[PDB]
């Protein structure tokens, strides 16, 4: 159990982390689904003016 | 890099990067689980390993998960962290996960 | 195949397999042992 | 330096930061049965990491009225994982055990557990001529509770139980106990369903006490079989 | 310590441990070092001879693929009455306008590379008579040089500017631009101001200014109008990269800054980057049979 | 001299007095996975004689209308003995098989069985666009029956099936067939519950015939897994 | 035993035999071995020095010729009112749609090869004004990448996807795709299910998934409509092949499965693969003079 | 002629004349003689 005295906070936090080890390998490069645009960015047109 | 394990409604911003643990009155209770799909939008996506891997299609090799306990010095406790190879449902009881 | 006079014209240099991940994973002044870290 | 310990067996690992050395019972280590001690002539199965791994039992609550707890080996594990399946399919079994007992509390808590491994802990009943029945003895994973820990439920005494392999959990000092048990039997192998080599006992000789706000204080038992061998392949008794 | 790594590491077999004072799975995140726990320390392993190559994650391979950086459409017509790109356009060279290349480049703080430039041109008839085989001129106008004001201005005589003349029926035009920063590396991010007064631009290093790309049709206008579209691709090559960065999560707002808003709801909202599940105990795609 | 054969594996033995040599598929023998071909890094369990033994399936009756029978591996064994328990507790599996097929009749009987081991026998359905379902494929110990053995239930042909590893049982000549199968997969290990490496097929190309008094003529299938390895210890899917 | 074979075997002369205990023409089919009777054992032979090469039946030569795998027609037009491939299409890459290449590939259980891809484009005017010289973009979209939704979507900027840009007046576009299975060989047949639940596809190995081919016209639409047809050819090369299979007899029904029906009557009916003759004593093309 | 950097780019490899038909014609544990098979 989590066991705490009266003067400690009754609720405590975990932070979780992840990494690859050095046996890790990646293959077949692709465009990432984490970014996209539907429009011109602001000031993109002004690069032509 | 930090997992967004608390990806729940009512966790806002930085609250999504921590899991809160409390004293329980029942033995061997489940605290949380972590989905391991890097492709689908889970706790692993917005991580260094996550964001770089999503430029690629195939992957191999081991992952490390580290947990830091951020209670007071006076807080004590033991947890069990379990990895289940695929093939069935996610385990809901410690006696199953322990295997 | 590069018959251009300027070396910046050449094709890409895909041969540098040197790594040092410890400058990012272990920038600690005293290295970790296999062993209580603190 | 002898307060931090990592135990790794198969796919399982335990770390502790407040141990007190660990006990190797009678100075022995588990080993496989050598050919000069063998009886059964069929080739044994040695499942290694499938069986030689920690199994964690259901935790028990340490409470002010607690008399102590016991678990019998192999009985407590006979229905768990691939260890249990080999037990059910084979007539004969042999192994050691690694026992890790876990109990943490605050620095404002007090209490001491005697953690003792008793070989051939043949129980008595209290105040009757009738011997203990099958259901008194064979508890499985849940284990039992002591009726009269002061005589170890066998007309003997707690005070002298330190002749058996043991550690203490003293909440002032340590939060875990570890005992390594060799194979402990008169025969080189046994039928696992009708005889128990070892009883783990945990007895609160000093009761749990604090004046902080109360929390549930569980005791957790983790047991790894070590060097498991099985002979006489059959259908499952199960 | 630097070493040559061509394949992923092998795994050694490991035994049971039980050593006092040795706890390889315990770590201290507060030091800032990442966990050094090996798999051989955490579980019993077998020997694996690992043959997996690591070439595809080389920075050279990760970055050196051609990406769109500029796209411009204009009217090829008689412009005597128009208000407009009158048979030519000027582009102030930047790499921030198309998010796929931008996000990859912004994984790094400093980059040094040569730029391979590919120019793809396409033409359609305005609302058919066939498509004309036009000649185009692309002229690189560096900092402080005069840009063309008209399709037929004398700036296009290109006495010292680099120009490439290319046809629509040709393969795409290609040139390499050398690494041309006044520093040893481009500043991908710049925590500073461009001028000595306070009114200069935030976030642009003056050291990284490339200049202008001016593109005209060289033919006189025809009796009928066409739309010409020019696409510019850049490929970094001979790349060095320093100080990797956390990736962009929120949609870009602007080419001029890192300003952020997020999507209205998760994923990539400012309050929630990952999409929500019901609880920390919910497995969203749990296998059930 | 090549008509009498004894096969011994673990606690099981088979003798036959009317064999016809035996087939080693593609000239291979089963072996364990070498380190230069390994993928999964956990130490495997190798149960040896607990798994590497003959299992005898339910016998099928050869009758005048019989179209033939099939069994998929590992599926037919996934619920049998200690092989099945390791299948249920592990994500990954690897093994070869020893297949022995048994059918005796009188010297007045006639009939010929093609006994063929088909790698990746991906079935078709007849006269539909819909692919075969899970329950069409996954038969377990009982196995299935051929719908259209003449095209092997896959739009192909029986006549050319001798390209696969096979023997014949010709009642004139022999009463048993034996095929030894290596591991036959593109990956070095597999999840045993969702893919079958091998299909055993037994097809009566010449029907059973006699003019003596009729008796039931069973065909019996015995299969020994060989060099079983299991990785990714888990709870039982079961 | 493995040996190098470049030409067919020689024949030795043979004499009369008459040996007790030696019967080379007798065989035992029940063992599963094919007959080892040599012609020198069956008849009296002459010496023949055999010079016939065996190179044309090499698996490399048998398989490494280019075959059509995809054919798609679409309208190049103003699509503002259409319901349709609106100047682009997506193809989920497969090799089962055209039966000539499919049947040859399915003679084998496992194949490992690199794929040479040739893209042939053709254009006709819709029901004449000449044919336009269009630019096309082919983009390989692997598993889990986003496919384009529109001809002008920003997915086409291709920051990390491989794209090839090619003209209709060019020779056919060509690239090699490496052997890209996550296993050591493709599973040509797969006796299994794709997922951990029971509802996954039968007969497709997830290990063999290639991805998507997305092809657009890069030009803006013209005032008039055209039909564009794209043809994709694959040529296997650097081929390894394992476990030969009995060939397909019945017509294929589907790209998704091995389902079968047969022709209504022989040949290649389910009841009769070979066409019928009147009797086992009838010689169908008997020479009569 | 191959000036590409990746070896999978190369032309086809039509030079492997190795055969072993006995793995398909004679997968019998005891080899046939020239001689009653059974
Ligand atoms: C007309 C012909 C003869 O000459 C030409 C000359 C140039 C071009 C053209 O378009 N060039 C370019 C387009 C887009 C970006 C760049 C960059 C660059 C921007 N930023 N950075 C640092 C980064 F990545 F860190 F941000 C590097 C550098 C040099 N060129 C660029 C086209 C044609
Ligand atoms: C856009 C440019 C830059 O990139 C491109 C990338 C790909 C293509 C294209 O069309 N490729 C392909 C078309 C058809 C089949 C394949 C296969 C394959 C399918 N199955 N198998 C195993 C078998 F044979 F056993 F079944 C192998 C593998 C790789 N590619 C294929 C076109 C262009």
């Amino acid at each position: 159990n989590l066991i705490v005295p009266s003067e400690s906070s009754d609720t405590c936090s975990l932070i979780g982390f992840i990494a690859a080890k050095d046996d890790f390998s990646l293959r077949l490069m692709r465009d990432s689904p984490d970014i996209g645009q539907l429009d011109h960015l602001h000031a993109a047109e002004a690069a032509y003016q | 890099s930090m997992m967004e394990i608390n990806n729940t409604e009512s966790a806002v911003g930085m609250e999504r990067l921590k899991v809160d643990i409390s004293a329980l009155t029942d033995v061997d209770q489940l605290l949380f689980n972590i989905p391991l799909d890097i492709q689908l939008d889970g706790p692993l996506r917005n991580t260094l390993v996550g964001n770089i891997s999503r430029y690629y299609t195939h992957w191999s090799g081991s992952l490390e998960m580290t947990f830091m306990f951020c209670g007071s010095f006076m807080a004590a406790g033991k947890l069990i962290l379990c990895y289940t190879p695929p093939g069935g449902s996610c385990p809901t009881t410690r006696e199953t996960a322990m295997l | 195949i590069n018959f251009y006079k300027d070396s910046y014209a050449a094709s890409a240099s895909k041969q540098d397999f040197s790594q040092d991940p410890s400058k990012f994973t272990e920038p600690v002044v005293e290295g970790l042992k296999a062993a209580p870290v603190l | 330096s002898d307060r931090v310990l990592q135990l790794k067996l198969g796919n399982s690992a335990i770390v502790t930061q407040e141990a007190a050395n660990y006990c190797c019972a009678y100075g022995e280590w588990p080993n496989y049965l050598p050919d000069h001690e063998a009886v059964a002539i069929d080739k044994p199965t040695q499942p290694e990491t499938a069986t030689d791994r920690f199994y964690t039992l259901k935790s028990v609550k340490w409470e002010t009225g607690s008399t102590g707890w016991w678990w019998k080996l192999p009985d407590a594990l006979n229905n768990i994982g691939m260890f249990g399946q080999n037990v059910q399919h084979h007539y004969l079994y042999r192994s050691g055990f690694l026992i890790h007992v876990q109990c943490n509390a605050t620095k404002f808590h007090q209490g001491a557990l005697l953690v003792v491994a008793i070989p051939e802990h043949q129980r008595g009943a209290h105040n009757t001529n009738t011997s203990p029945g099958f259901d008194d003895i064979m508890k499985g994973e849940e284990g039992g509770t002591f009726n009269h820990p002061y005589v170890l439920d066998d007309g003997t005494s707690l005070a002298c139980a330190t002749i058996f392999p043991h550690q203490w959990i003293n909440l002032r000092t340590n939060n875990s106990a570890t005992i390594v048990l060799p194979w402990m039997n008169a025969a080189p192998m046994d039928f696992p369903l009708r005889h128990n080599q070892w009883t783990l006992a945990i007895i609160p000789v000093v009761p749990l006490g604090t004046r902080t706000t109360s929390s549930m204080v569980p005791i957790t038992v983790s047991i790894a079989p070590m060097c498991c061998e099985f002979n006489g392949l059959r259908h499952a008794i199960t | 310590i630097e070493s040559i790594i061509k394949t992923a590491t092998d795994t050694v077999k490991s035994e049971i441990n039980a050593e006092l004072g040795v706890v390889p799975s315990l770590n201290a995140v507060e030091t800032g070092a990442t966990s050094n726990t090996e798999p051989e320390e955490a579980i019993q392993t077998r020997t694996v001879i690992n043959q997996h190559g690591v070439s595809e994650t080389l920075v050279e391979n990760f970055l050196s693929r051609a990406a769109l950086v500029s796209k411009r459409s204009f009217e090829y017509k008689d412009h005597t009455s128009s208000t407009a790109d009158k048979n030519f356009f000027k582009w102030t060279i930047n790499t921030r306008s198309f998010v796929q290349l931008r996000r990859k480049l912004e994984l790094f703080t400093y980059l040094r590379f040569d730029a391979e430039i590919t120019i793809l041109t396409t033409v359609a008839v305005n609302g058919y008579v066939g498509l004309p085989d036009l000649t185009l001129q692309a002229m690189f106008v560096p900092t402080g040089a005069l840009t063309p004001e008209k399709q037929d201005s004398f700036h296009w005589q290109s006495g010292s500017n680099a120009s490439v003349f290319f046809k629509i029926s040709d393969p795409p035009a290609r040139i390499t631009i050398p690494f041309m920063c006044i520093n040893s590396a481009y500043s991908v991010f710049y925590d500073g101001f461009a001028g000595f007064e306070k009114n200069g631009l935030y976030g642009i290093n003056p050291a990284d200014t490339i200049g202008n790309l001016c593109v005209r049709i060289v033919n006189e206008h025809q009796p009928v109008g066409f739309t010409v579209t020019v696409r510019v691709y850049m490929k970094p090559k001979h790349i060095k990269a320093w100080a990797p960065r956390p990736p962009r999560t929120l949609p870009y707002m602007s080419i001029a800054n890192a300003n952020y808003k997020g999507k209205e709801r998760a994923p990539n909202a400012l309050s929630a980057i990952i999409g929500n599940r019901d609880s920390v105990k919910t497995m969203p795609h749990n296998i059930v049979n």
